[PDB]
RNA sequence: AGCCAGAAACCAUGCUGAUUAAACAAUACUAUCUUUUUUGUUUGCUAAUGUAAAAGAGAAAUUAUAUAUGUACCGGUACAUA
RNA sequence: CAUUUUUGGUAAGCAGAACUGGCGAUGAGGGAUGCUCCUAACGCUUGGAUAAGGUGCCUAAAUAUUCGCUCAUGAGAUCCCAUAAAAGGUGUUGGUUCAUAUGAACUAGCCCUGAAAAUGGAUGGCGCUAAAGCGGAUUACCGAUACCAAGCCAUAAAAAGAAGAAAAAAUUUUUUUUUAGAAUCUUUUUAUGAGUAGAAAAUCGUGGGGUUUGUGUUGAAGCGAAAUACGUGAGUUUUCGUGGA
RNA sequence: UCGUUAAGAUGGAACGGAUUAAGAGAGAAAACAAGUAAAGAGGGGAAUAUUCUCUUCUUUAUUAAAAGAAACAUCAGUGAUUAAUUUAAUUUCAAUAAAGCAAUCCCCUGAAAUUGUUUUCACUUUCUCCCCGCACUAAUGUGGGGAAAACUGGCUUUAUUUCUUCAAUUAUUUUUUUUGCUGAGGAAUUUUAAAAUUAUUUGAAUUUUUCUUCUUAUAAUUUAAGUUGUUUCUAUACAGUACUUUCUUAACCCACUCGUCUUGAAACACGGACCAAGGAGUCUAGCAAAUGUGCAAGUGUAUAUGAUUCUUUAAACAUUUUACGCA
């Protein structure tokens, strides 16, 4: 659903009303007076074949494959745990490079393209969504030093949520492995990270 | 910046809200704000407006005065702001209907007498809305004895105004500069 | 036509005719911005505060833009005013529904090419409080016929584009 | 500089400080106005002891309402706190600076009981 | 444009000071002392932290400026080289 | 006191006037520095874009672009404003007029000479010559308590006013929040905000009094140190310590 | 004013202002967790000494939730940016590839015989040729003197514009790339009505349309009708090194002794070593206006009398049917 005021054509997302105000005389009220909010849209270059850098979190500098845009304006991405340690992370795009290179141009891996989709296609927002429950039980073990560790990884790894994202995880890997990995240079681009040498101009290069 | 008289602050003049403490004349001003600020009749802004007045501006009212404002319409209600002061010089009274701030004893009692209604300002307004078939009318306000010790100033040409004296026999004030004999003349 | 003249001087230092006229052609606040309709009486007076003052004719996408993203509009009772940004028609439908040439439309009709209301319209426009020049002015120490830098003075088409950059 | 906290916005911190008080020690800390034929201070001279003015008020909707969101009530007896069961949400109690405390006391029980913050509460204990 | 001789003048030389440079070198002799590893620096005292500058903080010809540099012969000549 | 008009006086930061503006009583930005010059007049803030003026460094912006001129063995460099003339120059640069690509004569730009003073020494300083000099033109930029947008405050005016359920949480039924009508008052709107001499209003505090309803020996007043305290502010409030009515 | 300890500072004044910092103290009243259950300790209120019910403190554990701050995103408002765009208008142009035209010729521009207009001769190249100077030049060429041509330039035609052009400036318009800052308010009957947009529906119009217009009806929505959402974090905390905030030094930038008389004071003008307490527009008389208050052609009850008035009370109260003041 959308609308094309002045030709934009700008499409309507179903969003919550959840904050709430002490009114002018008597009761509270809803602050919100709309519904509808627009969708997100995205830098150009973005869509499923991408290979990209991720450039915020533990992971930086990695060299990661996008996989599916979840509807919510956040996008997932792999860069196949089996080669590069790279899990399936959701990230969002202004803390991901997005490079020119495209994997489905590679001859090889452009046969297997429905394929990767229909993997990617089970996986949604919803999956990656923390539960309340498990956050509590992680939390109640607080109150040595390698105990906590382990126990925090054994918490997280028991999660069904967790689990399901990890076997589409693996199965993506199993998936490409020795056809990304067949092309070398390729396979040690993807591996290497990502690096900003003194001979760089950032400003100045076509990224 | 910006040029402005005063500064664009806007100047209004007189009274702002009434002075006086008695509840009474509190709860008359309430009465007739809340008249004036809902119906857009005049009279009853004016007698909002004149209501506030100090005590030198309201003026007594003699009847025989009021008689002579009412005698070409003599059906009908004449209003005063003021207290209303009773008059020997005045022989008779024809019924008149009057509501006024205060009445003195006499006064009261003569229009009573003579068949005529006394009114105070909520009787006026509950009984008449608009002032509708009513006569603002108000006294002799310059004739004050004050007044005639201002404007165009004492001994200045022609100019009529009281000097102000002990006493005002033939050694006060009457010689040198009020005469062509003496000096100057007035 | 019309001219609009927009302000170019401080509040000090000022000659007192040259207040006077200022305060009649209604340019108060420095940068301040009127329409005034041409005649002989308005270009006299005019010539007086000139050093003071560019100005210069519209042309009909000046007037429009200006007018929208800038008109303020006399709300209130007579002599009372206080200043409404226009908004919507409602306003203007009151004031000028008696001259019909009520619509903001309309309004810009009326000064583009001086129609029959024109003093009322202009009127009861507040005055337009101008913004200052983009890429600044070049001075206000001289007239824009004088050789140099400089700006004061009538500046016939040129105005737009000097309305243009300071919107 | 500017010091917002959720609703509360006040502009100014620094308790103003009467001109001269730093290097003379007759010269009370508290505020006075300047009056002076030339004195820097009322010619409003750059960069010295800047002059308080009404314009830095507090916002008219939010004016006397301490941290505690709630406005500040001193209470020397619980008669006294007859009215502010109905104001529990809205206003704060502070036991009164004389009060004995055995009375002190009581005052916090009820205060409890009725629902409403005590700002001073540990007070002689 | 290029130059020269030329004054009790100027600056050295000379001479005085140099905790005027919060300046500095050499030398004689001397007080656990030195190195590596580890953990730490989260009764006036008796364990103990600071950075005006870490994130690849990369780069020794040398000489001109209306020409330079090597190399080979003997600043000259020839040939390369920026 | 400044421009302009102006009388006396050799002149004077001198004496006396005229018109206007200032300054006085007036900050702020610029003029290096300054009572008067320029800009611009000031509630408290946030962002924007400028003026006056600058943009080699001190110093925020250009070692900008573009065409000229200028070497100084005491260059020159910013209104007011912080000196310089008559007279010279086969210095260089343009002109203009004459004569037979040179001799004449003039002319005005910079430059030079004319150009001497006392503590050491002042383009504001360092410095600057393919200028950071002088004369332009061209852009771009930096640059205020001024300007625009927005918030907040007070002031001024204006609109305008003498009775009912809203939401959320639980698990359709229970719970939680609020539920306004004070007229010198409440809601809202828009404009505006310099100040000595001066005037006013609104507050605030001290000794005592009537009236009212309270704190005191499980410690009053006072005092010392304070306080996530409140107020624009005078102040008010409170904590701990002292204190003994 | 001075001592002790501790902490800090320390290159010819000291403090200061505006803004942050690093220390050092303080603190939880907003700065997380209502309820529910288990079982201790208290307190109450009601029903007709014991049933019911409301509670506060403790504990165990056990689910809420909200709140602020972040981060990104969506709007709206205000800006900055870098790309653009419509049909006009204004002496624009330029190629393209086939033809042609004139030779100091041509588009132009020179110099000459109440202003038009025409005519004279003057103006191009050259990597061409010739002659003298024969290498004479700064010159991979040349000084002088002659010719030549139309390659080059200029014009006329005919097609052609993505080979390459299609400008520039106004005029009227229409977008777009990044992006900075802002979010007051909170609508018991103007947070509606209308606008806009969507899916339908009816009739016209005309630029004739996958953003065509209007207007006929119905639903919805936001571009209307001032910011909302998701996820973190603080935090499964109880005050900690986090967080608030005082003080403390710093650091950038600024900043002259107050009072004072004065045209003009930071002054080489005067008064001020320091501190504490005291310390200066009052009271009466008579007059005035202002304003308040009572009465009103009157007004004031004077002196004084009178009272079961006699702590207060040295006040209050009272005054048989033209005293005096002012009016």
């Amino acid at each position: 659903k959308h609308y094309n005021v002045k030709g934009k054509k700008k499409v309507l997302v179903p969003v919550n009303a959840k904050k709430t105000i002490n009114k002018k005389y008597f009761g509270r009220k809803v602050a919100s007076k709309k519904k509808y909010v627009v969708q997100r849209k995205l830098r150009k270059s973005i869509e499923v074949g991408k290979v990209a850098i991720i450039l915020t979190g533990k992971h930086m500098g990695k060299r990661c494959i996008i996989t599916k845009i979840l509807n919510s304006g956040l996008l997932a991405v792999v860069g196949p745990y089996e080669i590069n340690g790279v899990p399936l992370k959701r990230v969002d795009s202004r803390y991901l490079v997005v490079t020119s290179t495209n994997i489905f141009n590679f001859e090889n891996i452009a046969k297997l393209k429905d394929d990767f989709l229909n993997y990617a296609q089970d996986i949604d927002d919803d999956s990656f969504i923390k539960t309340l429950e498990i956050k509590k039980k992680q939390k109640k073990l607080l109150k040595f030093m390698n105990n906590v560790i382990d126990k925090i990884k054994e918490i997280r790894k028991e999660d069904p949520k967790v689990q399901k994202l990890e076997g589409i995880q693996k199965d993506i890997g199993s998936l490409l492995k020795p056809e990304i990995l067949k092309n070398k240079v390729f396979a040690h681009y993807l591996k290497s990270k990502f690096t900003l040498r003194n001979d760089m101009v950032l400003h100045k290069m076509k990224f | 910046g910006i040029a402005l008289k005063n500064v664009g602050r806007i100047k209004k003049h007189g009274r702002k809200h009434l002075v006086s403490k008695n509840p009474y004349l509190r709860l008359l001003v309430k009465l007739y704000n809340f008249l004036a600020r809902r119906t857009n009749a005049n009279f009853n802004k004016i007698i909002a407006k004149r209501l506030i007045m100090p005590k030198r501006y309201r003026p007594p009212l003699s009847l025989s005065k009021l008689q002579y404002h009412m005698a070409n319409h003599p059906n009908d209600i004449a209003v005063v702001v003021g207290s209303i002061t009773d008059d020997k010089r005045l022989f008779s009274l024809k019924q008149l209907k009057v509501c006024a701030l205060r009445f003195t004893e006499t006064a009261r009692k003569r229009i009573e007498d003579a068949g005529g209604e006394c009114l105070t300002f909520d009787q006026l307004a509950l009984k008449y809305p608009t002032g509708k078939k009513c006569v603002l009318l108000r006294g002799p306000t310059k004739a004050r004895t004050a007044e005639k010790h201002f404007g165009k100033a004492p001994g200045k040409p022609k100019s009529k105004a009281r000097p102000y004296v002990r006493s005002k026999g033939r050694k006060f004030e009457k010689a040198r500069g009020r005469r062509k004999s003496r000096a100057y003349k007035k | 036509k019309v001219v609009f003249v927009i302000r170019l001087k401080g509040v000090n230092k000022l000659p007192p005719k040259v207040r006077s006229v200022f305060r009649l052609l209604r340019l108060l606040q420095v940068h301040n911005g009127v329409f005034v309709k041409v005649n002989k009486a308005t270009k006299e007076m005019l010539k007086i505060v000139e050093p003071y003052v560019t100005y210069g004719y519209p042309t009909l996408s000046t007037v429009r833009k200006l007018l929208y993203k800038r008109g303020y509009v006399r709300v209130g009772k007579v002599r009372r005013y206080a200043r409404k940004k226009i908004q919507d028609n409602a306003d203007i439908s009151k004031h000028l529904g008696k001259y019909n040439v009520h619509g903001i439309e309309d309004m810009v009709y009326q000064l583009y090419t001086c129609g029959p209301v024109f003093k009322k319209v202009n009127n009861f426009l507040w005055a337009f409080k101008l913004k200052p020049p983009r890429k600044g002015f070049k001075a206000k120490r001289h007239a824009f016929n004088e050789p140099r830098p400089g700006d004061w003075g009538n500046r016939e088409a040129h105005i737009n584009e000097l309305i243009n950059r300071m919107i | 500089a500017v010091k917002k906290v959720g609703k509360i916005i006040k502009k100014r911190t620094k308790k103003f400080t009467r001109f001269q008080s730093n290097r003379f020690m007759r010269v009370k800390p508290a505020w006075r106005k300047p009056r002076g034929i030339d004195c820097r201070v009322r010619r409003r001279y750059k960069g010295t002891n800047l002059m308080p003015s009404i314009g830095y008020g507090s916002n008219k909707k939010t004016k006397f309402l301490l941290p505690n969101n709630k406005y500040k009530y001193v209470v020397k007896n619980v008669k006294e706190m007859e009215p502010l069961i109905m104001n529990h949400t809205k206003y704060c109690v502070q036991i009164a600076h004389n009060v004995s405390s055995k009375k002190r006391k009581q005052i916090i029980e009820r205060a409890k009981q009725m629902n409403v913050s005590v700002i001073n509460a540990k007070a002689r204990l």
